[PDB]
């Protein structure tokens, strides 16, 4: 059953829905998002050219940030050089930078000159995985208490690690695996996205949320929406972005969303048994530590609580965020942003210093259904952190005085044009949801 | 009970985040808000709400006249395209065929006349202009012919018969008293009135659609909506297409695209330092210079020139730039260093741009001189700009989106009611010196009736003007007596303002297509030229009431209701007094920062408040607010909202709050 | 500089005056150095020029007198160059530094024919930067008037044309005074009032006497009290200045 | 100064802080900054914790 | 046909080549650092005026 929001849905706003009681249990939950098709027009041809600024490919802030790190390695008259000569000098300076920083062997200049064949026409498109990016934060509330919180960055990390082969969310969230031409094609028409909300009760039928056992509590989904300026990328800085059908400038009121819920109807005997004794459900809750990065050495103090199953972490460059590439967790020149990490409990090494590949590939190989295609790192205390019903290990962070994740990042990470890069750390923790006398807590 | 002072700097409007020291982060404490040191830093007008939207009359042009609707039949599935063409405000007659044996004349037009809607759904062909008599205000002529030897002629629309898309039949007897000679080669103009409102335009489009489709404009919403009318049972609306008019009416969720925009500078307008009414008037009159004003500049030779700009309406920044360029080059006499002055639109903008002054050699703009024109008209700071060959304005200026203002506005606050009034000035006729007459076109230099100096006329291609013999000089005129060209017609002489591709657009040079008369005998003499003054509509919305007008100053602040307010005489008055005073600020917690806070204070919407900050520091201390926290608190977020629900603007001011916690 | 408060916005503006060129009477020319006595263009009286060694000046033929000049007509030395004549202000070790005596290294021309005649001397006007900080925001600018009082943000504000304007209105009005106990004078005081930083307050004194009486403040003392200390802080966290004024407080004690 | 240092060393002034800071640029991998000296300009830019 | 201009003080126009970089003209960078229309360099004492 599809249900409208109780408040208006708009870009950059917060909206909520009170979930209807149309069955005995609540199972699957999808945010149904409708995005308009995009068109572009020159600002000179527009009767009202005043719109929010969007990221533009003629002003690639990520490429400019990467060039800024190699400027000290450019030999010769860069300022006066022809465009083709500047591209050669930048590719040679990249070899000199990478030799000096990483002892890398030089790549042939022709192999570094990847022309992305960008189309010779004007366009705008919705950013990669727009269905996740739109959901800056969602909160599942029962009786006014927040039971769990999910973030855009966590949803993406969860799909990277737990997304099964042949069941990746690609079309359902507007994800193309960084193929700009496919984002452009999709963005020319109306898009309907079905973003799964991975709450504890959506993971297994025995965890379905017992609506009948919580009769005296309102169930609410709250969603904080992304700002419109962050959702769109355009070919050129001087273009106005239009709603393709309405032929008006795109505005914050053009976001449409509804909640699609799967209800379970029970036989009277099972319904009555569940109403009399729903008892307790084991739940997984999410916790977040969000930090700005301005140095190559970063210590994150993880003030998480409860029995933690696992945590995820990853970095986002300021330049990647400003370019509208919100799920690009790569470092400078697309490298791995982490050199090494260490995990400390009460200043004692729980995991001694390990290289990035161990946290990214070995932890994913041991504990996850998939290896991440992006620079997402994980660590599990659980033997099976994807099993929603069988506890298989945890560390109780409410009994540790300090938990520190110490990171050594790549050289010049968080310097200059990347000042205020972001560190995300998300933890999954066990808690218990109790149902008693028509109340849930 | 420890008291803690929390200090924060707002990074966003309306939101402050506070970190609780770990010594106090125990479970289940009540926090009493004791005091807030509030900065009162919010401006009367902020950069987030500084727009006013207005329009004059809607002109129908060849590029903006048509709406097409694709209809699908419900039974057959057949597709029928339905075209509404609105009649042009001015359409040229290119031929007049003489009398068939019945005494009918055929008038052939340059553009499709649009007077007859095609018969559809078993309806007869409908005369669209015949409906103007019921839609327009009483006394508005639905149709005028220009170029009669006797002057302009009002013709009853019901006397026209359809011939084809480019020509109409009329009985010679209907027009006999007035048709005595169209001149050899200029057959005159068909003129229809400009639309005072979007609502009147929608009624004409509905009539041109034979009421098969209904267009309605909702003034409270500022939205045009389209509905199936008489075809509702037989057809479904599949799609809508058309020219710039269809896009303007329907392309923006029904919001009309032809609103002119003014941006007010952010500031304090409640303390009498800044006059909001004068600022609105100055921003509406951006291309009108009240008095002759001087541009002072110096060349490489060290010689200083003063350039006197003509007073009047330039209409567009390009006409102003070109006038400045022309006058600088005439005054400097120096063919070796031509000054170039242009208005340049910003990349991706159709209507925002900057003035750019360029020469081959370095020159100085003496904009810090008190005898110089206010440089803010050109988007420059009032300082001397020296030692460069190129100067570009710091501030972005708005060019007109569709048609430059034909009116000049006064904006004033009505004494004793404190209501804002946006009123057009009395439009003064201009005197035109006859320079020449050729091919039905009269060439005129426009002059100020009081001083006799050149005057910028503000008129544009397709403007309809009335021509009279030179009127007596106004009382207190200082200029020399002008020799008037005398002409007589039975009716008013009207003319259509035409472009001339061969003459530089001096804003004081006016070219008018006029009836064939002895105008060549008037070369060197003067005539008086008058044009009709337009209505005004103003669109104002409070924050969040409309998605398109979201950056509007707010209807309630200016004493307006949310929606469109129209003044048929070019005068709009607010319903209520202007209220620019600082308002109370509601302080609440951001939802999801806490699982349960109890408060004793609620706003009118039932939202839980911590406290309400008074309008100013003099109204008293901020009321104490008791808050109970059910959980251990590491951080909390406060929301600060204006009474309209908009976020409070801290303008980089810091805020400090004192909370007492229970033990 | 002129410093003014902008009407209607109440923003402070620090703006350079229009730098007026000075007329220089040619006294002599020797060794590439032109010696000038500087005079007021309006009155013809001696004028102190404010120029220093290494200042770069532009030299022009005597400009027309300003409108409303009361001085006698000055005979101008006429010279022509393809480009602007510039010169560098030099010290002269042999002449007393009269602030109206100006010495300029200038291109070799017939300057000796101009002795007794006048030329006009102009110099470039500088940008301005202003550093303003609220108390405790910077250790070096600690004695600054406060950025917030003058409507500035904390930091450096630069005006490329020699004009700086505050971001906000000037606020010189008396502000509320937070009253609290000094930590360590008491092992536990409970209050119902907290400031925005979570600091326990006894009361908040209003900005002025006209805003009303000081709010009553309940304080519980857990111990026998021989003495207590009160802290009085401005909203910026700076200490309140009593200027040798006495203060009286009335407290009611429970039995 | 950064350009005169061939971007081997980067000088940045932070207007909000009113502070000049010096960082290793293109020499960051090969060299360590041991000390800073110079005339009245070096003292003026760096002698007062970058003020 | 080259002229040598000798200065009273060290001219400071050329930063020494270091870390395998060529000698850099420091004044050439003024064109990108200073506001548009600021001349990076002027000669005074030309018979035709400043250059």
């Amino acid at each position: 059953i599809n249900q409208p929001f109780t408040t208006q849905v708009q870009f950059g706003a917060e909206s909520h829905i009170t979930v209807n009681r149309q069955g005995d249990l609540l199972s699957w939950m999808y945010l149904k998002i409708v995005l308009p098709g995009l068109k572009v027009q020159n600002q000179a041809d527009t009767v009202q050219p005043t719109q929010q600024s969007f990221a533009s490919l003629d002003n690639d802030v990520a490429a400019q940030a990467d060039v800024s790190h190699v400027l000290p390695y450019i030999e010769g008259a860069y300022t006066e050089a022809s465009l083709n000569t500047k591209e050669q000098l930048i590719a040679e300076a990249k070899n000199s930078y990478e030799a000096a920083k990483y002892n890398a062997a030089p790549l042939p200049v022709a192999a570094q000159m990847q022309s992305t064949e960008m189309p010779d026409f004007d366009y705008a498109y919705w950013t990669e995985a727009i269905g996740f990016h739109l959901i800056k934060r969602a909160e599942f509330k029962v009786g006014g208490a927040t039971i769990d919180t999910i973030w855009s960055e966590l949803l993406f990390a969860m799909e990277e690690l737990m997304g099964r082969a042949g069941r990746r969310l690609t079309e359902t969230i507007g994800r193309t695996l960084r193929r700009p031409t496919e984002l452009m094609k999709a963005s020319r028409q109306e898009q309907i996205l079905y973003v799964p909300l991975p709450w504890y009760f959506t993971k297994h039928p025995s965890l379905a949320f017992p609506l009948v056992a919580a009769t005296y509590h309102n169930i609410q989904l709250w969603v904080q929406w992304a700002q419109l300026n962050s959702c769109i990328i355009k070919s050129r800085s001087n273009l106005v972005v239009l709603h393709a059908e309405r032929n008006v400038p795109i505005s914050d009121d053009h976001l449409r969303a509804s909640l699609e819920c799967t209800y379970v109807h029970l036989e009277a005997a099972e319904r009555d048994a569940l109403t009399a004794n729903a008892g307790t459900q084991l739940i997984v809750q999410h916790q977040a530590h969000l930090q700005q990065v301005s140095s190559n050495n970063v210590t994150a103090r993880l003030n998480f609580n409860f029995p933690v199953l696992e945590f995820y972490y990853f970095l986002r460059r300021k330049a990647n965020k400003d370019a509208g590439d919100h799920f690009n967790f790569s470092g400078i020149g697309g490298r791995d942003p982490v050199v090494s990490a260490e995990l400390l409990f009460n200043n004692t090494a729980r995991v001694t210093q390990k290289p990035a590949v161990w946290w990214r590939a070995v932890q994913a190989l041991q504990f996850h259904s998939s290896a991440p295609l992006t620079n997402i790192y994980s660590y599990s205390f659980s033997l099976s952190p994807e099993d929603p019903i069988t506890p298989s290990g945890s560390a109780n962070f409410s009994r540790l005085d300090s938990v520190e994740l110490a990171l050594t990042l790549q050289d010049d990470f968080g310097a200059a044009h990347d000042a205020n890069s972001e560190l995300f750390v998300f933890a999954r923790s066990y808690n218990i949801l109790k149902f008693t006398n028509g109340l849930a807590g | 009970m420890p008291s803690i002072a929390f200090s924060g700097i707002s990074t966003k409007p309306g939101e402050l985040e506070f970190h609780v020291p770990s010594v106090l982060s125990k479970h289940n404490r009540a926090g009493l808000l004791k005091s807030i040191d509030f900065p009162y830093s919010q401006r009367t007008i902020e950069s987030s709400w500084n727009k006013l939207h207005y329009m004059e009359s809607i002109r129908i042009t060849p590029e903006s006249r048509s709406v097409s609707v694709l209809l699908t039949d419900k039974e057959s599935g057949d597709r029928v395209e339905m075209l509404a063409m609105v009649p042009l405000t001015t359409n040229k007659i290119i031929e007049i065929s003489t009398a068939t044996t019945d005494g009918t004349i055929i008038l052939v037009t340059e553009e499709p006349h649009g007077f007859f809607a095609p018969g559809c759904f078993g309806k007869e062909v409908r005369n669209v202009i015949s409906s103007y008599k019921s839609i327009f205000p009483h006394g508005t002529p639905p149709f005028i012919l220009i170029h009669g030897s006797n002057g302009s002629v009002q013709v009853d629309p019901a006397l026209f018969e359809y011939n084809d898309e480019y020509s109409v039949k009329i009985k010679y007897t209907a027009i006999r008293t007035e048709f005595k000679l169209f001149g050899k080669g200029d057959h005159g103009w068909m003129v229809t009135p400009e639309f005072p409102t979007i609502s009147m335009l929608c009624q004409v489009i509905t009539n041109a659609m034979n009421s098969a489709i209904i267009f309605n404009h909702d003034d409270p919403a500022a939205r045009t909506r389209m509905y199936p009318g008489t075809c509702s049972n037989t057809h479904v609306i599949e799609s809508v297409s058309g020219d710039s008019l269809a896009k303007a009416l329907l392309g923006y969720d029904g919001v009309y695209a032809g609103w002119e925009e003014i941006t007010i500078p952010a500031g304090m307008y409640c303390y009498g330092e800044l006059d909001l009414s004068k600022m609105i008037a100055a921003k509406m009159n951006r291309w009108h210079i009240d008095r002759e004003s001087s541009i002072i500049f110096r060349g490489v030779s060290g010689y200083t020139w003063n350039v006197t700009l003509p007073s009047g309406n330039y209409g567009t920044p390009e006409k102003l730039a070109h006038c400045i360029q022309h006058m600088m080059n005439m005054t400097a006499k120096n063919r070796k260093n031509p000054y170039c002055v242009r208005f340049t639109l910003n990349e991706g903008s159709s209507h925002r741009g900057k003035f750019v002054f360029v020469a081959a050699e370095p020159f100085d703009l003496l904009f810090g001189d008190d005898e110089s024109i206010d440089p803010s008209i050109l988007g420059f700071e009032p300082v001397d700009h020296i030692g460069r060959n190129s100067y570009m304005s710091e501030n972005d200026l708005g060019a007109p989106l569709m048609k430059p203002n034909c009116n000049v506005y006064d904006v004033d606050e009505i004494p004793g009611t404190h209501q804002i009034r946006i009123g057009r000035r009395t439009r003064l006729a201009v005197d035109g010196k006859i320079r020449g007459y050729s091919g039905g076109t009269l060439r005129l230099n426009t002059v100020n009736r009081t001083t006799g100096a050149p005057k910028c006329h503000g008129m544009n291609k397709g403007d309809v003007v009335t021509l009279t013999t030179v009127m007596p000089a106004p009382d207190g005129a200082t200029g020399t007596k002008r020799e008037g060209f005398t002409f007589r017609a039975k009716n008013k002489i009207m003319g259509v303002v035409v472009a001339d591709e061969n003459e530089n657009p001096d804003a004081s040079s006016l070219h008018v297509s006029v009836p064939s008369m002895s105008w060549t005998l008037g070369i060197g003499s003067y005539i008086t030229i008058d044009s009709q003054a337009a209505p005004i509509s103003v669109a104002l919305f409070d924050p969040g009431k409309n998605q398109f007008f979201r950056d509007s100053i707010g209807a309630s602040r200016l004493g307006f209701s949310n929606g469109v307010s129209t003044g048929q005489h070019g005068v709009v008055v607010s319903q209520c007094a202007v209220n620019l005073e600082p308002r109370t600020v509601d302080v609440s917690f951001i939802e999801g920062s806490m699982t349960s806070a109890s408060t004793e204070m609620y706003n009118q919407n039932g939202k839980s408040l911590i406290t309400q900050v008074p309008s100013d520091r003099s109204s008293g201390p901020v009321p104490q607010g008791m808050v109970r926290f059910n959980n251990a608190l590491q951080q909390f977020k406060l929301e600060f909202t204006n009474p309209d629900g908009s976020p409070y603007h801290f303008n980089h001011a810091s805020l400090s709050l004192l909370m007492e916690f229970d033990d």
